[PDB]
């Protein structure tokens, strides 16, 4: 009993672990994507058309 | 590992912004001052001649 409630303590600490893991890479990715990469396009119009 | 990998992404992105920006505006400034300074080589000669 000892080691199945290690098993599900695992699996619930694995599916949390990997949402959080999942939700860090889309956020940073969406941060690179919808933040960075909008400034990238402003400083590349701002240089060439001004 | 992939999220420390376009961490290190970001991070280098990151400095790319700063890196352009400063790069544009030191060309900017640069094209300035040597549109002065061509000025003042041009007035001088122009009083010489």
């Amino acid at each position: 009993d000892l080691q199945l409630k290690n098993l599900e303590k695992l699996s619930q600490d694995t599916k949390e672990e990997s949402r959080l893991n999942d939700t860090k890479l889309m956020d940073l990715q969406i941060k690179y994507e919808n933040e960075i990469k909008p400034k990238i396009d402003k400083t590349d119009i701002f240089i060439q058309e001004e | 590992i992939e999220i420390e990998k376009m961490e290190k992404k970001i991070n280098d992105s990151n400095l790319l912004m700063k890196t352009k920006i400063s790069d544009a505006e030191e060309l900017v400034t640069s094209t300035e001052l040597k549109l002065e300074e061509l000025k003042v080589d041009l007035n001088r000669k122009r009083y010489k001649l």
